[PDB]
RNA sequence: ACUAAUCGAACCAUCUAGUAGCUGGUUCCCUCCGAAGUUUCCCUCAGGAUAGCUGGCGCUCUCGCAGACCCGAGCCACGCA
RNA sequence: CUACGCCGCGACGAGUAGGAGGGCCGCUGCGGUGAGCCUUGAAGCCUAGGGCGCGGGCCCGGGUGGAGCCGCCGCAGGUGC
RNA sequence: CCCACUGUCCCUACCUACUAUCCAGCGAAACCACAGCCAAGGGAACGGGCUUGGCGGAAUCAGCGGGGAAAGAAGACCCUG
RNA sequence: CACCCACUAAUAGGGAACGUGAGCUGGGUUUAGACCGUCGUGAGACAGGUUAGUUUUACCCUACUGAUGAUGUGUUGUUGC
RNA sequence: GAGAGGCGGCCGCCCCCUCGCCCGUCACGCACCGCACGUUCGUGGGGAACCUGGCGCUAAACCAUUCGUAGACGACCUGCU
């Protein structure tokens, strides 16, 4: 498969992918961005706290009525939520990821989240009842998500 | 030119001072107003009164926090005035208002500085001696500003640390010329030199 | 085309900003005019709004109905422990208005005003003034420190000294005391230099600030409300009962033209909590607070020389969510901005006091004590347990402890 | 009123790509020329025919062409405005 | 001196509706022609690559792609948004 | 019209259930030249854009009904055919 | 609009798309039912009278009301102008 | 010196040169062979990083918890050997 953004060393770096997840696309992309850059133990200490809801995601680009919350003064925003499906996707992530790493030889106590990135995969269609005998869609919106994890210490 | 080219406000009609700072900052030249409550304008102070008071009434009936601010310093009233003769609507007008900076009284810095003056923005000049003209100090404290009487006694001060300044000057000069004649024999080889070419009559 | 009838509008527009105040204290924002004539004297001073009460008075205000006649009027007790100075701030006079010039602070300052300068005094480790207090004890700073005064004795046209609360004397929650600058006004800057530097870190009472039966002025932030519709924060007319969308709302929020809504138009938003200023409020009494000579003192506090009644302000039962009055108190007249428990600024009047309303001497003759917990119906323990006699819970006290 | 969510004449298919002086649209470049809203007639007045204004295709002629280089050697084109 | 070519001199240059000319502008297919191009890489597509033309557009470099395609002389359109 | 009765009103207040609100999960539609602060001017005689001035400070939340001559329908009134 | 009662210091006149219907109401006007008078041969008509007659959408931008925030002084806090 | 002092002045000790200012004597320096952005403020401002000596410092903010003087949510008032 072809990875955007290939590891500047394909030696000490380790690659997780899934297709079609049925998570929120907008919700994940700022799930990522959140933990993007993080280390490893740092990024799955902060998506367990986002399930406890002790740490949130700044919303900060589909933040359209995304309400404020005092745990989003950590980053330097206003807007925050703890998106617990799009955090536990990434959480499977990070763990197919870490097995990766350990099958490449490579210790996973230095590794650090450096690429990570969520497109919208195809949209599954349902159905919606409307007032005057009328059907709207409501579609689902999945998405592909890839990541990257180099050594650095 | 290069240097700061500070301006005395006292004796200068409004609109004349402010068409030739406009067109200075334009030029790239950094200018500095003092003394803005000296500024005079042409029309009786009833007259001038009366057009300020119409610009108060000018403003934004939906929020007039929004509307024309109203700015009741002598010198923001300056400030305003060249504002509206330079195109501040664009970065080259912009550019050139922030090259002008404006004060009422003369500050620390530029007062023990010389003073330039604009002949021709001056009201002995520019002005029939027999019409009358109103002050931008009085005008300015009888519309909303505040700080007619601390500038006044500031500008007191000021007066009476330059007066001593000012006879340690002619205590100096005194002394000069009673030098030029101490040293006269020793003096003439290069006097004569100067008087050929004009210097020294 | 015009509106039919006339009608004044809702609301006034001198306090349009209607939103949460950016402060919880209430700042003065305008010190009596300073004249140097008057002797050296504070103009303001801190309390909290206790709670309320009803008093009987003698009215000596001739040609009135009620005149040589009984009166009941209400009252707000504020509770006023000692002010500690603990700093002083001079002020010099630009073209551009006041400006602080120098700050001297004192030598040990408590505990209790360092928690003002901590957002988390628990994980602090105290440091704040640890090092500044240090210069009033070696040779180049104590120097340096005298030219500090020299300086502002010659620059400086009005001086403040920051007084802070001793929150230790309430029976509130919290215990970070409340900072405060406080004008010195009445004589030459040196003058009121050389009181406030002698008052640095002793204890002011409201004893020395204000004085019987004048008339002052509370500055505070007024309950809060929450978001409020038009009808609650404006006091618009309500719609009638076949409105299709709601009746408590305004029906017309402006003309075609302006094509803009305006801002004088009633609009629904935060209602309370604002900071306000009331003048003209009357000290009734100012109270002696709890003392020890030989027993404890308590009869002060609320005993006219009319009822010789040993009872304290305190209502029977204790005021209703504030607690136990203990320290000094101003019983001013009427209602005051704020909850209970609520920080107060009281400053002395900006105006000149002429009127026969104003310097009219008040002499009580009755403080109600009553529980103001329910319908309250006696002003003391004894006289309920006097009138009642003893109960069933005293008759097995007196059994089971012989 | 109702006659399958259809009724002052249901629905289905065809005649049917019904007709429309009326509305909307009408697809590459450069060059040259370039208007009319006026006349007369029409059940003509939101349209046509007709003359006028426009473009294109020409045709019939006129002044002559000049001296290889250089060098004119009363009279000066049909006709038009 | 491709006489449908080349050269010289002088004046001129707005444009809707509209008319006309030129197009070595462009698309598709047929007849001829290029002892044309092509698995040592066609069509198509992508490109901060180099240019040509007033313009319609065109040529060339690089990538991708994997089997067909184009110039010139004529012919014919379901030929340009 | 009268008696009685009452929150229809003077003159509004408080309380309760479900919402709205915030969160986990799920998740549309209308509409959309580009967009969105104003005063005056002129202009298809009522501008978001143009002229002249006032000025203009990211990203947003809950409301709101002044504007967008807001949306919904090729005006059903009137006239023409 | 008018008129009258009564109080009052006075009960002045007007504009803002004859301000104000995604603010309301629907009494009037101004569809379809119906009655009367007049006109008309009739279907039907009447700035003649009368009675019953669906009032839809905001979550978008701005405006406004409140609510977080943002730029700068190294971070941060207190007191302040 | 406080108006925005962001600056200026006066002494005492120490070490240096009798030079630097004018008119003259005396020769020398890359004299780079006609040529531009030369000359200064300036050791300029701003950001990381390395080496090098001395003097020094050892903190808060936010979240989480709590309060209810606050409150739609944020925010705010608060407490925590
Ligand atoms: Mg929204
Ligand atoms: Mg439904
Ligand atoms: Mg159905
Ligand atoms: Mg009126
Ligand atoms: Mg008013
Ligand atoms: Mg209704
Ligand atoms: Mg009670
Ligand atoms: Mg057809
Ligand atoms: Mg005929
Ligand atoms: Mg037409
Ligand atoms: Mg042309
Ligand atoms: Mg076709
Ligand atoms: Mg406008
Ligand atoms: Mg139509
Ligand atoms: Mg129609
Ligand atoms: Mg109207
Ligand atoms: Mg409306
Ligand atoms: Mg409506
Ligand atoms: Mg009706
Ligand atoms: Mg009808
Ligand atoms: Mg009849
Ligand atoms: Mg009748
Ligand atoms: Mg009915
Ligand atoms: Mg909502």
């Amino acid at each position: 498969v072809r990875y955007s953004l290939d590891p500047e060393n394909p030696t000490k770096s380790c690659k997780s992918r899934g297709s079609n997840l049925r998570v929120h696309f907008k919700n994940t992309r700022e799930t990522a961005q959140a933990i993007k850059g993080m280390h490893i133990r740092k990024a799955t200490k902060y998506l367990k706290d986002v399930t406890l809801q002790k740490q949130c995601v700044p919303f900060r680009r589909y933040n359209g009525g995304v309400g404020r919350c005092a745990q989003a003064k950590q980053w330097g925003w206003t807007q925050g939520r703890w998106p617990k499906k799009s955090a536990e996707f990434l959480l499977h992530m990070l763990k197919n990821a870490e097995s990766n790493a350990e099958l490449k030889g490579l210790d996973v106590d230095s590794l650090v989240i450096e690429h990570i990135q969520v497109n919208k995969a195809p949209k599954m269609r349902r159905r919606t009842y409307r007032a005057h005998g009328r059907i709207n869609p409501y579609m689902s919106s999945p998405c592909h998500i890839e990541m990257i994890l180099t050594e650095k210490e | 030119e290069v240097q700061v080219l500070v301006l005395d406000g006292r004796g200068h009609l409004l609109g004349r001072l402010a068409a030739i700072v406009a067109k200075q900052v334009l030029l790239g030249r950094k200018v500095v107003v003092v003394r803005c409550e000296g500024i005079n304008i042409s029309g009786n102070f009833y007259r001038n009164k009366l057009k300020y008071l119409a610009f108060l009434r000018k403003r934004m009936n939906t929020n007039p926090s929004r509307g024309p601010y109203h700015f009741r310093a002598p010198s923001r009233i300056f400030w305003r005035t060249v504002r509206g003769m330079l195109p501040h609507k664009t970065k080259r007008g912009q550019a050139a208002l922030d090259r002008l900076k404006v004060f009422d009284g003369i500050p620390p810095p530029y007062d023990k500085k010389k003073r330039m003056v604009v002949p021709a923005a001056l009201k002995v000049v520019r002005l029939k001696p027999t019409r009358k003209f109103a002050y931008l100090g009085r005008l300015a404290h009888e519309v909303g500003w505040k700080y007619q009487a601390v500038t006044a006694t500031l500008e007191e001060k000021r007066k009476e640390k330059a007066k001593i300044h000012y006879r340690k000057k002619k205590q100096l000069m005194r002394l000069r010329k009673q030098a030029e004649k101490n040293v006269e024999k020793k003096i003439d080889k290069y006097t004569e030199v100067l008087k050929t070419h004009g210097l020294l009559v | 085309s015009h509106r039919k009838f006339s009608a004044p509008r809702h609301g006034s527009l001198g306090f349009l900003p209607r939103k949460r105040s950016s402060r919880h204290r209430g700042k003065v924002k305008s010190f009596p005019k300073d004249d140097p004539s008057k002797p050296v004297h504070l103009t303001a001073f801190l309390g909290y709004k206790a709670g309320m009460t009803h008093i009987v008075r003698e009215v000596d205000r001739p040609g009135s109905k009620v005149n040589k006649k009984e009166v009941v009027e209400a009252v707000t007790i504020v509770e006023t422990p000692p002010m500690v100075v603990v700093g002083i701030v001079g002020y010099v006079e630009t073209p551009r208005g006041l400006r602080t010039f120098k700050t001297v602070f004192a030598e040990h300052i408590s505990d209790e005003c360092k928690r003002r300068f901590y957002k988390n005094w628990h994980k602090s480790k105290k440091k704040a003034f640890t090092k500044y207090c240090k210069k009033w004890q070696d040779e180049d700073g104590k120097k340096q420190l005298e030219k500090d005064f020299s300086s502002m004795k010659k620059y400086c046209q009005v001086i403040r000294v920051i007084a802070h609360t001793q929150m230790r004397l309430l029976p509130l929650r919290q215990k970070k005391a409340h900072l405060m600058e406080i004008q010195v006004n009445g004589g030459t800057v040196a003058e009121k230099l050389d009181w406030a530097r002698e008052r640095l870190e002793q204890q002011v009472p409201v004893n020395q600030v204000f004085g019987q039966d004048e008339m002052i002025d509370v500055i505070g932030v007024t309950k809060g409300k929450g978001y409020k519709g038009v009808t609650s924060r404006w006091h618009t007319k309500k719609l009638p009962r076949k409105t299709h969308r709601g009746l408590r709302k305004v029906a017309c929020i402006g003309a075609w033209h302006p094509a803009r809504v305006a801002f004088s138009v009633a609009r629904a938003g935060q209602k309370g909590y604002h900071h306000r200023t009331e003048i003209n409020k009357k000290i009734y009494k100012i109270g002696q607070g709890y003392l020890i000579k030989d027993g404890k003192l308590i009869k002060n506090n609320a005993s006219t020389d009319y009822d010789l009644s040993d009872k304290s302000i305190n209502p029977l039962g204790g005021f209703v969510h504030y607690g136990e009055v203990t320290n000094d108190f101003v019983m001013l007249k009427g209602c005051v901005v704020g909850t209970k428990k609520r920080v107060l600024t009281l400053r002395k009047s900006l105006l000149v006091q002429t009127k026969r309303r104003a310097l009219e001497k008040i002499d009580l003759k009755f403080i109600d004590t009553t529980s103001k917990f329910g319908h309250g119906r006696f002003q003391t323990m004894e006289e309920k347990k006097a009138f009642m006699g003893p109960l069933k819970k005293d008759r097995i006290a007196k059994e089971e402890g012989a």
